[PDB]
RNA sequence: GGACAUGGGUUAGUCGAUCCUAAGAGAUAGGGAAGCUCCGUAUGAAAGUUGCACGAUUUUUCGUGCCUAUCGAAAGGGAAUCCGGUUAAUAUUCCGGAACCAGAAGGUGGAAUCACGGCAACGUAAAUGAAGUUGGAGACGUCGGCGGGAGCCCUG
RNA sequence: GAGUUCAGCGGCUGAAUCCGGUGCGCUCUCGACGGCCCUUGAAAAUCCAACGGAAG
RNA sequence: CAGAAGAAUCAUCGAAUCUUUGAACGCACUGCGCCUUUGGGUUCUACCAAAGGCAUGCCUGUUUGAGUGUCAUU
């Protein structure tokens, strides 16, 4: 067998992940949230979408014909998105549930923002891929996502969501994102190592 | 034309419209029409306008050419077995037939009867040329005895004696035996010279020595042949100047004597060559094939076979040529003698005219095995057809 | 010179396999089947099948090398490529949850106009005309059946409309000659700018589909032949002067009214035409409507069969009145009572019929198809051996290639289907 | 100009050999797709949808002995809808009894009391309106199957009508469309021999086939004359 | 005068080149180097000119199976032409006559229904052969003697 | 019928252009051997055939 | 010199033509190809000609894909 040299590159960088140590900052991004609390954020963050670039235009041609004859309304609800923006949301204490994709490609974009959040006192998640949340906002990709206002229909919904965040993912694992992650070895990994090791330690020290 | 109530043809009938059903299958040939629009190829031709194809026959105007052997009126039996072969005098009253069981008959072509009932398997068996010296040479496995039989007037065994009176020569009911010729094979087929000095023996088993010629002056035998490649089926001798015709299981060879050496190949091409039969004019060979084929060979027009016949169901067995009348027969193991006519013209720009002239058939087929040998009387349109039932058929 | 290589050119060079024109035009099978049915394209044969396919022996189909050039500049073929990013974006929109999207997608969906296909198919009308026999009937086969996720109902309200406009051009015309019923269904002929025209409607029942016919290729056909229709219908009624398309009439569809709906507003055909027909509720009026009114006869039918109505039961203007029911409670009085037969047979021989032969519980006169033609011998329903047997074994004996052999086909079966009809008066007479 | 029509290439033989094993590829999926997980919110649902059902059954029943009951026709066209799991025993018996035993399955009723009740009982899964002469016409023209000897039977030709019915004067399927679109003596006869017609969702755009849960937009209730539309988008 | 001036003169389907490869060279992949550039020639390349075939069209959005550079030889390898005549100068080229090779389709006649014969070596006018798998020619050192033929020489 | 050589005539017309014998002869080529090899003696284009049994 | 009779071996110059090469670009250095379309001739599945095309690196976009890369999907 031949593989291609970018097939090669992509599955020894998933070993490679692996085996080595990875730090507590990088390796908490390996444990997300379950997959029955993300469906249960999702609903909610899909109640919030910011609305389409044609549904805009569609609300602003219909008021500029209004204008136009002869001629006041309420404060948009939807879910908060952009990297800067979300920071800056959080670091205001505005921020009520922020959602941290896990696979954000210069993984130091979002390595602080697990800190942040919870230096802030803000709930937060780290919920799979980065086109989960850019589908909700209509992109191809978000970083990070953010919910400061509901409406009071769905109050009782996101203090359900936030509790639920801090059950499963914040009193679980804790502990488990304060541990160097990494090391993993398959079935037959540390016998072969082990052997490895002893023969290189008998006379192999150069 | 098919409906509820149709007379044409009684699909199925139906009372009334009311009760005719809906067909089922018309989806199905719609779909088939489909598919045949764009994957069904699509061949232009000539459409073939009207043009019965009776037009292509050209006339072969039997009713003026009509030289016919009707349907035969005399048949000999006492036969016990297949008739291998049998011939006719030059006179043309006597015919002497042999085969598997060793009896030689002698019959009289006017009367019927069988007056030489003397035995004395048998190969062939061939008249000499010479009407003064009516000997027969007959063969019987490797030997080959010329008998003159005393139904002729006497002094003609005299005048048949002073002819001879490899192969090793030798010198019982009227059993006049005068010559008796061994020969290491067994010989397939006998001929004559015209002068009645050469006897020509042919046999397939061998390959050196298949064909001997023997000389009755010298009373001796000799091989032609160098060297002889391939097996002989047949020999035969030319009627006009002395060529000596053999009949390979392939091809047919012209070699002059005189000079020893080859003078046409005749490319038959046939899986196997039966026997051949040669025009009193010399240039033309009618040949008869186990293929089922008989071919027209034309000196005169090329090596390859003038025209090719192939209407016998069976192994084409014996081909003869009428001396005389412009006739020719072949007899076949399907129990069917096809009877032609043969017209040669001597001018250069009319070529032999060649018509079928009858079919004969009702003859017994025994052992997958029909009509053996035919014969052809020296004076007028009369056949003599050989059967494996031990039946002679006089066609008239 | 060069040395010329072996098979570059002749047979080898003009046609090209099914693979090859495949991987040709980058096109899947689907697709190049599909513009197949479009365009005229189908397979050949050549002389030397060997000779053609480089020296192989397997059985591959053929076409001209030409006919597939031709296909390369088609736009037709950019309209498939279009449909497929077109439908991977209304995925990628249902997938990323945005309804609206796709139905903006939907609304945009790129659809190809025929114009230039039915052209360079059909240059001249006359020559639409003359394969446009095929066209109808199939459009007739599905006017009649139910709608499947196959098969669009959009198409097959398309079709009903295109069948009933070509009726009501044909009636309007008198162009109708003869029609013909048998098991199939009805054979019409009729006659258009001299071409002739022969299509079969089927009789309305509650069928099934056979599911071993592949609805895909129905679905080309379909819409190769609705376009080709639409034009054939738009010229035929500019020649006539109606306006093209006739109003529907949506009330009277709606109380299934059928030919009647359409109302053609302007922008021996009088066989019939001094006869008030009636129909009563056994009989299929989709045919007999179409025929009587086609040759001038004024048509009324049960309420049941579809509103609109001129005439009613009641009225005694009726001439005839067809009732297929073996059975009449209400039996009238100057409105002599026929069976259906009586109608088209006298529309396939041109003449009244015999209305008494005909009448309701008789015997049924046996039905004469129009398009079968007298033969050279075969039975209309309504010394020399010796010579003989030489010319006839002479060709088999002498000729070369033989070919009086076709004689074994052409007589042989002539014969006996002749020898069959001509004794089969004989048995029949024996019988009565 | 002499073409002709040669032999198709298509090779029937490997033809219907690919078609058995494409239909042996269906079994073995079938048998394959066994015993799919149920989460714990679809059990929950399932039961806020029966008592929503057990409270909507006795507001119609008590207290509302009573029916609008829709005039100026005697026909009916009834097409069951929806259904969910573990129906309650009341409704199971109900769609049996108007033969709607699967769904998309539709069934002519006469128009009266006793089935207005039934259906009033059974709304939230029926969609009714009143047929027209056009919708009678091709729903059994192209859709309507028999009862001949208890097995269904396409009604390609009137004699098996004849013979099934002709004690009745039922000869044929103009014959059958008079009597339902009138509800003659004989209705209640006709309608038994025939079949309910089953009018499945058809889904032509690609958007339909994609799409989850999709059934036309089929509404509940009395939708009046609206029942010929969505007739004429399946016959 | 091989000078000068003015004109004329080299004719090819078969002769050479053109095609193939040789030792080697050489771009491409990648890697060096501040750099002009160098290393590298199936190298950790997604290395296929329409690689090939299959399919009643496949949810009318393509599925299944198979196999996986170029330059460098007018002396090496290689489809095919001879004779007579002809010019001031050109001839296997031109003229006259006579052949040959390669490729292309149909047509005509013949042949088999996937042909026969011979113990055999093998023969014949023909006598289908996909994928896949092989075999042969090309195609192979040098020396000596013998045999055969041709031409030339000798001579009646 | 060409060519050559002789005779003529005024391009044309005549004739001949034949039969041998041969040699460690020279030149070229082919066949059948016998050695020496050693490092057992280019590659490809191209052409042909076999096994195979898809199809009709 | 001959010959011709808006001339001109004129000026100006905004429209065109611009052979083979050369950064030189289909491949080579007398040649050898491929792709699309059109055309011809005693003449058509053959041959020929003409026109327009085919270099490399990179950028934006488009379409078609690949991945035991990251996931979602009762």
């Amino acid at each position: 067998v031949k593989w291609p040299e970018y097939i090669r590159l992509q599955r020894r960088r998933k070993i490679l992940n692996l085996r080595l140590k990875v730090p507590p900052a990088i390796a908490q991004f390996q444990k997300t949230l379950d997959k029955n609390t993300a469906t249960q954020v999702f609903k909610l963050l899909n109640k919030y979408r910011p609305e389409t670039a044609a549904e805009k235009k569609q609300r602003l041609v219909a008021e500029a014909e209004a204008v136009a004859n002869g001629k006041v309304s309420k404060k948009p609800y939807n879910v908060k998105y952009g990297l800067n923006h979300v920071v800056a949301l959080i670091e205001a204490k505005k921020a009520k549930l922020v959602l941290i994709a896990s696979d954000v490609d210069p993984i130091e974009l979002v390595v602080f923002l697990p800190a942040l959040c919870k230096k802030m006192g803000v709930p937060y998640a780290i919920v799979k891929n980065k086109a989960r949340l850019g589908t909700v906002i209509h992109q191809k990709t978000a970083a990070v996502l953010a919910v400061t206002e509901v409406r009071e229909e769905d109050k009782n919904e996101l203090a359900s969501i936030v509790s639920a965040v801090d059950a499963n993912f914040s009193a679980k694992y804790d502990e488990s994102r304060r541990k160097w992650g990494g090391g993993i070895m398959g079935g037959k990994t540390q016998a072969l190592l082990a052997k490895r090791a002893k023969a290189a330690a008998a006379t192999v020290r150069l | 034309e098919e409906s509820y109530n149709p007379p044409e043809e009684y699909p199925k009938k139906y009372k009334s419209l009311r009760v005719v059903p809906a067909y089922s299958n018309l989806i199905k040939e719609k779909f088939e029409r489909c598919l045949d629009l764009y994957l069904a190829p699509r061949v232009r031709r000539t459409k073939l306008n009207i043009d019965p194809e009776s037009l292509l026959p050209k006339l072969p105007t039997p009713s003026e050419l009509r030289p016919f052997p009707t349907r035969c009126t005399n048949v000999f039996i006492g036969h016990k077995g297949r008739v291998r072969c049998l011939s006719v005098h030059v006179s043309g009253n006597w015919l002497a037939s042999g085969g598997d069981d060793g009896v030689l008959r002698i019959w009289e072509v006017m009367t019927g009867r069988c007056v030489w009932k003397c035995s004395l398997i048998i190969q062939s068996l061939a008249w000499g040329p010479l009407s003064d010296s009516p000997v027969l040479a007959v063969a019987v496995d490797e030997t080959v005895y010329f008998i003159t039989p005393p139904i002729f007037s006497d002094e003609q065994i005299e005048a048949s004696k002073e002819l001879f009176t490899s192969a090793i020569w030798r010198r019982l009911h009227g059993g006049i035996v005068h010559a008796t010729v061994s020969t290491p094979s067994s010989i397939k087929s006998l001929s004559w010279h015209r002068r009645g000095d050469y006897l020509a023996t042919s046999s397939p088993t061998s390959s050196s020595q298949a064909v001997l010629i023997h000389q009755l002056s010298r009373g001796a035998s000799q091989s032609p042949f160098s060297k002889s490649k391939g097996s002989v089926q047949a020999v035969t001798f030319h009627p006009t100047m002395p060529y000596l015709l053999v009949a390979t299981q392939r091809y047919v060879r012209i070699y002059n004597l005189v000079k020893q050496e080859l003078v046409k190949t005749l490319l038959t091409g046939v899986k196997w060559v039966s026997s051949l039969s040669v025009h009193s004019s010399g240039d033309h060979v009618i040949i008869g094939s186990y293929d089922k084929r008989l071919c027209w060979f034309d000196l005169d027009f090329s090596s390859k076979p003038y025209k090719n016949l192939r209407y016998h169901s069976r192994a084409l067995r014996d081909v003869s040529y009428h001396p005389s009348l412009p006739l020719f027969c072949s007899g076949s193991d399907d129990g069917d003698v096809q009877v032609f006519h043969g017209r040669v013209y001597s001018d250069l720009l009319a070529n032999p005219l060649i018509v079928p002239l009858k079919i004969l058939r009702n003859h017994k087929v025994v052992d997958n095995v029909g009509v053996l040998s035919t014969c052809w009387h020296p004076k007028e349109a009369w056949l003599f057809s050989a059967g494996a039932g031990g039946e002679i058929r006089m066609w008239t | 010179a060069r040395v010329k290589q072996k098979g570059k050119a002749g047979a080898a060079r003009i046609y090209i396999t099914r693979n090859q024109a495949l991987k040709k035009l980058q096109l899947t099978l689907a697709d190049f089947r599909r513009i197949c049915i479009l365009k005229g394209v189908y397979p050949r044969e050549p002389k030397n099948k060997k000779k053609a396919n480089k020296g192989s022996t397997a059985p591959v189909t053929f076409y001209y090398t030409k006919d597939i050039q031709y296909l390369l500049h088609e736009p037709i073929v950019q309209k498939f490529r279009e449909y497929k990013v077109f439908a991977r974006k209304l995925s990628k929109a249902l997938g990323k949850g945005e309804l609206e999207t796709a139905k903006r997608l939907e609304a945009r969906k790129p659809t190809y106009s025929l114009d230039h296909i039915i052209k360079e198919r059909y240059p001249t009308f006359h020559d639409a005309l003359k394969d446009i026999d095929d066209a109808l009937s199939m459009l007739f086969l599905f006017s009649t059946m139910p709608v499947t996720d196959k098969i669009g109902a959009a198409t097959v309200a398309n079709c009903e409309r295109l069948c009933a406009e070509f009726q009501h051009y044909v009636i309007r015309s008198n162009s109708l000659r003869k029609a013909f019923l048998s098991i199939k269904g009805i054979y019409y002929q009729a006659e258009i700018f001299g071409e002739q025209i022969t299509w079969i409607v089927p009789y309305k029942f509650a069928q099934s589909v056979p599911t071993d016919v592949d609805f895909r290729i129905m679905h080309t056909f379909l819409e190769f032949y609705q376009a080709l229709m639409g034009f054939v219908n738009f010229k035929l009624y500019n020649t006539l002067g109606l306006r093209y398309p006739p109003k529907i009439d949506v009330a009277k569809s709606e109380s299934a009214a059928g030919l009647a709906a359409y109302e053609l507003e302007e922008s021996n055909t009088s066989l019939f035409s001094n006869f008030t027909f009636f129909l009563s509720r056994e009989v299929p009026r989709f045919s007999l409507e179409f025929v009587i009114r086609a040759f001038g006869g004024k048509v009324g039918w049960d309420p049941i069969l579809g509103s609109g109505s001129p005439f009613s039961e009641s009225d005694p203007v009726i001439t005839h009145h067809i009732c297929d029911r073996p059975h009449i409670s209400q039996k009238y009085e100057g409105r002599i009572y026929i069976q259906p037969q009586w109608v088209y047979d006298s529309i396939n021989k041109g003449i009244l019929e015999r209305t008494d032969l005909y009448a309701c519980g008789a015997t049924l006169p046996p039905h004469l198809s129009p398009f079968v033609k007298v033969g050279e011998n075969d039975y209309d329903p309504e010394a020399e051996e010796k010579e003989e047997k030489e010319a006839k074994e002479l060709s088999k004996m002498m000729m070369s290639n033989k070919q009086r052999k076709l004689y074994s086909k052409l007589k042989n079966e002539n014969s006996k289907n002749e020898n069959y009809n001509n004794a089969l008066r004989n048995r029949k007479r024996d019988i009565e | 100009p002499e073409v002709l029509l040669k032999k198709r290439k298509v090779n029937e033989r490997t033809r219907k050999e690919r078609v058995e094993q494409a239909i042996a590829k269906k079994e073995a999926q079938k048998k394959n797709r066994k015993e799919t997980f149920k989460r714990a919110e679809t059990f929950i649902n399932n039961y806020r949808q029966r008592e929503r059902e057990r409270i909507r059954l006795n507001r119609s029943a008590k207290n509302k002995g009573d029916i609008f009951v829709p005039d100026e026709t005697k026909l009916l066209f009834v097409i069951r809808i929806a259904g969910v799991k573990n129906m309650p025993p009341k409704i199971r018996k109900v769609l049996r009894l108007l033969r709607l035993s699967r769904i998309n399955n539709a069934v002519f009723v006469r128009n009266n009391k006793a089935v207005a009740q039934m259906l009033r009982i059974v709304e939230p899964y029926v969609m009714y309106g009143i047929p027209n002469l056009h919708s009678v016409r091709e729903l059994i023209y192209k859709r309507g199957f028999g009862k001949i000897n208890g097995q269904r039977i396409a009604l390609s030709d009137n004699a098996l009508i004849e013979e099934a019915l002709g004690k009745y004067d039922v000869i044929s399927i103009e014959d059958i469309i008079h009597e339902i679109y009138n509800v003659g003596s004989h209705f209640k006869e006709v309608t038994k021999f025939l079949w309910p017609f089953t009018l499945t969702p058809v889904k032509h755009s690609l958007m339909e086939k994609k799409v989850k849960h999709f059934n036309e937009g089929r509404k509940a209730g009395y939708c009046g004359e609206e029942i010929n539309e969505l007739i004429k988008k399946q016959v």
